[PDB]
């Protein structure tokens, strides 16, 4: 399959031995051109409108707009410290998006954070990665070095007065550093526990100071905006959301991969004509489209655009658009299990709903798995999804623990039912006394 | 709608045919749990209120009750006229089955209320009781 | 001058709808129990003539009650130190009706001059050792070390010297020495304070047989032990 | 376990007791003495007590020349066996450490997991 | 008794060259007493609070909070497998037992010589190739139950 | 500021937040990780009310009154059907972990989570399997230390560290092992550590000097004095 550079515009300079790019093979490949353009011809604020009105929407799986989230930004000239994070935990389970991009195209990233960083005016720069990419890490600190011995980086760059220091700070293996506030918790050196909004980091984030976090992928899409513009970018997919999307199908699949799709490219294209289909006797069950906290779909919701609008209407999220399938030979309620075994145990202790009812729900699976359940086992994963929705936690880790385990409720209760064998027994008979026979 | 729950018994033929013959600002109903309807009347009236209530086309005949309530305390006294002490007369219309509790408020200096011995020869003793042990006088 | 404490707290005579300020909570128990060992016959209710509490549970502690003085807090509801909340007339403010407690005399209007009397530097004088104060919290107040459970907070006593001081008298951190103050011979063992200014020692006072005039007193014949 | 749930929920106020504690960590009654001239044996004390301790038995012979022997102390109330309730035990029950019953060791309880411990 | 070494010291202090804040460098300084010495151990919280002038216990919060600084001892090398929710649909399970297998301990726990550290992980990010296992610095993939003991000789 | 809880109206202070003016003005709602001397964090999520958009709104959405300010004009509801059930769900989820410990605890008869128990009209137990435990320290002298009956609401750390200024005392572990004490077992060597028996709603930390010669709180002949 051929990538041109018009509609592949993240991966149409990967290599074909999965090899990292580096500085020279980046710049004969158009590199930093798009940084070029914006530091030398274009003021921060025109570098903001652009990549607003280019609708480069937040790739981290919530959709936001990048240029409204940079607008926000103080336009006060005496809050000169600001500081620009790129979000390179990628925790999520189903997820292996960021781990493509810069293990093979680090120059990108950088590109795309000094891009960002003067249309923020952000003085420092803060990659915030997850402690298991040591591939990643290695070739973002060389990337940072050529940089920084080409100019690209550190003071005066292409001398232009804006001075740009980027730092790699190698995270210590927890999901919730991914949390934008819990992200800044723990780059100060703090416990990740996340942080109420408002105020949102945009006015007060790291350090008191303007921040502004964004993800390996929006930061990627950035300078190829800046490069070919905004008119090409909008002419990328007939869709509301603008640009491309790393897209891809995991688990018992044929081709189990990682593709950059226009938005508005259902899913069934991405299971068959990119990943192959379901394995030699497997049939497709289900599958989530975004990671470990999206909702369950199942094959009538395989026909769909993968935008966020259109998954967004079916009862589940876009998420990071990295779709996992699920086959007939898997249990729905050993799955459910193990993705709620991950998000109790990834949760932060901050706030009661998630830290006590999400290990209510790992027990009451486990005696689902077993055959153990008793009566009323459901209704209260039933209570513990209603009650664990947004607004009701602290953070939106428990609103996404508890998507998937009410979608296969919905889809799939006959598998629920089954775990429900003995009776229900809370209390044990204490001799003396004659036990409330509650009817 | 539950047994125990608080009603104003607004729909009571009693309530009407008192506000047809003292008039809407004479008292105030009060909702409460005890079942029946409360209703506070002015002290100067309360002689007239008992004469309608043994004339009535169905009269109440008998005083079920009759004592007092020290206020001064009481703290939750949510549509309620001002009150130190109050002084309560229990009813009972047994040809309607129902009954009306009415409801004397008193200040702490002027505590005398009107007998009610002339309608029910019951309250001797319930004043007498009344008098002993809240120490409010029935002229 | 003393004129204000008439208004600290109402008299005697104070009641809350002709009721007196209950001590214990309304469900005080073992009435009839605390003392049954000594005597069945339960004994007279304590009369409190002085005051207008109560040694007693008949007695008013509503919420509400125009009072400032509040034994302890308890709403239905509310057994928790919460129960403040409900105390007060805002959350987190002053009580309902107002704190206890008046001031004795308000802001002059005008005020002193200053103070001509500058002091000299400190010199530091040989054979005599100018006493700093150390307090402690745990065992200065001259009550608080009388109790048995602050003995194990409390402090061991030392004394305190510069590491200038120290080398000079080749004592180190730990050893004994002693010292007389009035013609008394008091032995401590030795910390070394280095934010102490030489010529001094620091000695703790309000302790075991260092009463708290000694601060900014002289020492002599500090000598090791 | 000297908790004075019986002697607050004495509508008489016949119950007084004081807590006191082992070098392993359990509660018992210092003292515990009921006036009995005053109980009016309504089993209310019974019927708050959280380790059914205090039992109503029947036994109504207790007729008494003086009434200062009719403060029964601990000496004369504690019984050597479970009377009523013959397996109850509040400290099986209990989250407390004492003598032969560590963290984790009750029911419905877990064993203690460190902070400092490997697992995620 | 613990001691910070020179070359320990001198990391930490580069490593609060690059924060407004000293208090930024307390998990990449547990990372460092980590990766010198194996895991954290109880001196190193305080010798890490001192160098950084914060108090120990936000230290002590800091290395409990996070799975990867180990506050307790552990093997030579460790196994970090992923037990997520594509390497289950890729079937983990196998792997787990081959490895309870061929180690004779069960996650969590470290080998009796002292040369392995079995230990459950989340997702690594590579599940398109999963089921994933993580060893001390290199990540294996397309594991199957069969090539795991051929896989662990290689690391001594 | 116009607040309209349950129908009726009420004029509080705009700046202050909504549990803190509901509180103010004589309605209950439950709180554990609040405190008025130590500012609001969201953590417990006990507080919940159902706040309307406007006057003629029936959906609404559960806030948290801690966290919201009590401006001009606001619709709430706290005995609505479901702010009553989420906040029963939050005290039964403190709940699923607690020990059987309240006769042998010096909190009892004086704990807030026994109020708040209460308040919420949580007294069935569903949950079957089992809960959590936690080792002891030793606090020292004046402060026992019970960690079985913590509840998470981060009162302990916030007072001890941001009020207090102390060092020794905070928060370590994870997702439901959270622990809040010393690093190590030693005497806590804040001057006003003692605070600890009020702060804390639960009984883990205690009067240790109280708990030689316990009795309850409705027990105590109390008196005001300096
Ligand atoms: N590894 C991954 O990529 C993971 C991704 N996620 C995604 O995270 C999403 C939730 O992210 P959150 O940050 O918790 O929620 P969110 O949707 O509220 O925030 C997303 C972004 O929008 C910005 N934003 C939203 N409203 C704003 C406003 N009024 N002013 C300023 N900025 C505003 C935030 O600053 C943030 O950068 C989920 O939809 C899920 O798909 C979840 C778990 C793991
Ligand atoms: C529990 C949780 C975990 C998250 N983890 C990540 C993550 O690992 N990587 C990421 O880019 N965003 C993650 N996010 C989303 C961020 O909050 C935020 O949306 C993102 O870092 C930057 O937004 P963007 O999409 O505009 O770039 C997480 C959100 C939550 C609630
Ligand atoms: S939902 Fe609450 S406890 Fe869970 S990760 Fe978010 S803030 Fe932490
Ligand atoms: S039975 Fe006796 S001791 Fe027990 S509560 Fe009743 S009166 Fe008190
Ligand atoms: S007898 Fe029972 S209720 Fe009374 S103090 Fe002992 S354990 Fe508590
Ligand atoms: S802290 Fe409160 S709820 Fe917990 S055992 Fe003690 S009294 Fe009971
Ligand atoms: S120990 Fe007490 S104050 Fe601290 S978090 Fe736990 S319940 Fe709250
Ligand atoms: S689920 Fe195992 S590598 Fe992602
Ligand atoms: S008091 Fe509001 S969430 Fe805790
Ligand atoms: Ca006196």
């Amino acid at each position: 399959i051929i990538r041109t550079p018009e509609t592949h515009p993240l991966t149409w300079r990967l290599r074909d031995d999965k090899q990292p790019v580096w500085l020279d093979e980046y710049r004969s490949k158009n590199g930093y051109e798009g940084a070029r353009k914006a530091l030398t011809g274009l003021s921060p604020d025109e570098i903001v409108n652009q990549v607003k009105d280019a609708g480069l929407k937040g790739r981290g799986g919530a959709g936001f707009s990048t240029g409204l989230k940079w607008s926000l930004m103080p336009k006060d000239e005496s809050m000169n410290i600001r500081y620009l994070l790129c979000n390179a935990d990628e925790m999520e389970p189903g997820t292996y998006k960021d781990r493509l991009l810069m293990e093979q195209l680090p120059h990108l990233l950088v590109e795309g954070m000094l891009i960002s960083a003067f249309a923020l005016k952000a003085y420092r720069g803060y990659i915030f990665l997850r402690g298991e990419y040591i591939e990643a890490a290695v070739n973002l600190r060389r990337a940072i070095a050529e940089a920084t011995e080409a100019g690209l980086l550190g003071k005066n760059i292409m001398g232009t007065g804006f001075d740009f220091e980027l730092f790699v700070h190698t995270g210590a293996g927890r999901y919730i550093c991914g949390e934008e506030t819990a992200l800044i918790n723990s780059l100060e050196g703090r416990r990740a526990n996340p942080r109420s909004k408002p105020p949102f980091p945009a006015t007060s984030g790291a350090w008191g100071k303007p921040t502004c976090v964004n993800n390996v992928e929006t930061l990627c899409n950035v300078p190829a905006i800046l490069a070919n513009g905004v008119e090409w970018y909008q002419n990328i997919s007939k869709s509301k959301d603008a640009g491309t999307k790393l897209m891809g199908f995991s688990g018992r699949v044929k081709n189990p991969g990682l593709w950059e799709l226009p938005f508005g490219t259902t899913a069934r294209e991405i299971l068959e004509d990119y990943a192959g289909g379901m394995r030699d006797g497997l049939k497709f069950k289900a599958w989530q489209p975004g990671g470990a906290g999206t909702d369950f779909l199942t094959e009538a919701h395989l026909d769909l655009p993968m935008e966020f609008e259109s998954i967004g209407k079916a009862g589940s999220r876009l998420g990071t658009a990295l779709a996992m399938a699920v086959d007939h030979e898997i249990n729905m309620v050993s799955l459910v299990r193990n993705l709620e075994e991950f998000f109790a145990r990834e949760s932060c202790g901050w706030c009661t709903p998630c830290r006590d009812g999400l290990p209510w729900s790992v027990k009451i699976l486990r005696a689902l798995e077993r055959g153990e359940g008793q009566p009323g086992d459901i209704e209260t994963l039933e209570q513990l999804c209603r009650f664990l929705g947004p607004g009701k936690t602290f953070c939106a880790h428990a609103p996404g623990a508890v998507e998937p385990l009410q979608s296969a409720i919905k889809y799939f209760r006959e598998e629920f039912e089954a775990g429900i064998k003995q009776p229900f027994s809370n209390t044990h008979l204490i001799n003396g006394i004659q036990p409330n026979l509650l009817k | 709608e539950p047994a125990w729950q608080t009603r104003d018994h607004l729909d009571d033929p009693v309530i009407g045919e008192l506000r047809n013959r003292f008039g809407p600002d004479a008292f105030t109903v009060q909702a409460t749990r005890t079942g029946v309807p409360v209703v506070w009347i002015k002290r100067e009236q309360l002689l007239e209120v008992g004469d309608f209530l043994k004339k009535l086309p169905k009269p109440y005949v008998m005083l079920f009750d009759l004592h007092g309530m020290d206020e001064r305390l009481r703290t939750h006294r949510e549509g309620l006229p001002a009150a130190d002490f109050s002084v309560f007369y229990h009813l009972i219309s047994i040809d309607r089955n129902r009954d009306i509790m009415l409801k004397v408020a008193l200040a702490e200096n002027d505590l005398h209320v009107p007998t009610f011995t002339k309608l029910f020869p019951n309250a001797n003793w319930y004043e007498r009781e009344t008098w002993d042990l809240f120490g409010i006088t029935f002229d | 001058e003393l004129a204000g404490i008439k208004d600290a707290a109402p008299d005697a005579t104070f009641r809350i709808r002709g009721q007196k300020l209950a001590r214990e909570p309304h469900r005080y128990s073992g009435r009839t129990a605390m003392r049954a060992n000594i005597s069945v016959h339960e004994p007279r209710q304590p009369q409190d003539i002085d005051t207008m509490f109560t040694f007693s549970m008949e007695g008013n502690n509503q919420p509400t009650a125009h009072r400032s003085q509040v034994p302890f807090a308890w709403a239905p509801g509310w057994n928790s130190p919460q129960a403040w909340n409900k105390f007060q007339d805002e959350v987190g403010g002053k009580l309902r009706f107002g704190d206890p407690g008046v001031r004795l005399f308000e802001t002059s209007e005008n005020g002193l001059d200053y103070f001509t009397s500058v002091p000299a530097r400190f010199q530091p004088q040989d054979g005599k050792w100018r006493i700093a104060p150390y307090y402690h919290l745990f065992g200065s107040d001259e009550l608080s070390q009388r109790a048995p459970v602050f003995q194990s907070r409390m402090p061991q006593p030392y004394i305190k010297l510069n590491p200038a001081d120290a080398a000079k008298l080749g004592v180190n951190a730990g050893t004994r020495v002693s010292f007389s103050y009035d013609g008394n011979t008091v032995t401590l063992p030795v910390e070394i304070a280095e934010g102490l200014t030489a010529g001094q020692v620091g000695l703790p006072m309000g302790m075991s047989g260092i009463a708290p005039v000694l601060a900014g007193a002289h020492l002599e014949d500090l000598k090791e032990a | 376990v000297a908790c004075n749930l019986c002697a607050v929920a004495c509508p008489v106020g016949c119950i007084s007791l004081q807590k006191a504690e082992t070098k392993d960590g359990r509660w018992y009654p210092e003292f515990f003495r009921i006036n009995f001239s005053r109980c009016i044996f309504c089993g209310l004390c019974e019927e708050a007590c959280p380790t059914t301790a205090i039992q109503l038995t029947p036994d109504f012979e207790m007729g008494e020349y003086k009434r200062q022997d009719l403060v029964y102390e601990k000496e004369d109330l504690l019984i050597s066996g479970p009377g009523k309730y013959p397996e109850y035990n509040f400290y099986r029950m209990a989250g407390m450490a004492i003598d032969g019953k560590d963290k984790g060791e009750a029911e419905n309880e877990a064993k203690p997991i460190d902070v400092k411990s490997l697992l995620p | 008794a613990f001691e910070l070494s020179a070359a320990e010291r001198e990391a930490i202090e580069h490593e609060m060259h690059h924060y407004e804040d000293p208090r930024a460098a307390s998990i990449e300084a547990l990372k460092i007493v980590q990766k010198q010495r194996g895991w954290v151990p109880d001196g190193a919280i305080h010798a890490i609070a001192d160098v950084l002038g914060i108090p120990a216990s936000d230290v002590e919060g800091v290395a409990t909070f996070y799975s990867q600084i180990f506050r307790q001892p552990v093997g030579r090398h460790v196994i970090r497998y992923c037990d997520s929710v594509v390497c289950h649909i890729n079937g983990y399970q196998g792997i787990q037992a081959a490895l309870e297998k061929k180690l004779n301990i069960k996650p969590g726990q470290t080998t009796f010589d002292g040369r392995f550290t079995l230990l459950p992980t989340c997702c690594l990010g590579n599940c398109d190739k999963g089921p994933n296992m993580m060893i001390d610095e290199d990540t294996h993939a397309h594991l199957t139950p069969e090539a795991i003991p051929e896989l662990l000789e290689r690391y001594k | 500021a116009t607040i309209h809880v349950d129908g009726k109206e009420y004029e509080v202070n705009g700046a202050d937040n909504l549990l803190e003016a509901c509180l103010s003005l004589g309605l209950d709602i439950p709180y554990f990780c609040w405190h008025p001397a130590l500012g609001s964090v969201g953590a417990c999520r006990q507080c919940a009310v159902k706040q309307y958009q406007n006057a003629e709104d029936t959906r609404g959405r559960l806030v948290m009154s801690c966290m919201t300010p009590a401006s001009d004009g606001t619709f709430i509801s706290i005995d609505d059907e479901e702010a009553k059930q989420f906040r029963e769900s939050v005290v039964e989820w403190l709940m699923t972990n607690h020990p059987h410990d309240c006769p042998v605890c010096e909190e009892g008869g004086n704990c807030h989570l026994q109020d708040m128990t209460v308040m919420t009209g949580h007294s069935f137990r569903r949950y079957r399997f089992t809960k959590r435990t936690h080792r002891n320290q030793d606090l020292g002298p004046f402060i026992s230390h019970e960690m079985n009956r913590c509840i998470a609401c981060y009162r302990c750390v916030r007072y001890y560290k941001d009020y207090a200024g102390g060092t020794d005392l905070g928060v370590y572990g994870a997702h439901d092992n959270v622990y809040f004490g010393r690093p190590e077992d030693g005497t806590l060597e804040s001057e006003f550590s003692g605070n600890l028996v009020e702060i804390c709603p639960t009984g883990v930390f205690t009067d240790k000097t109280h708990s030689e010669r316990y009795n309850r709180k409705w027990d105590m002949q109390f008196a005001p004095s300096i």
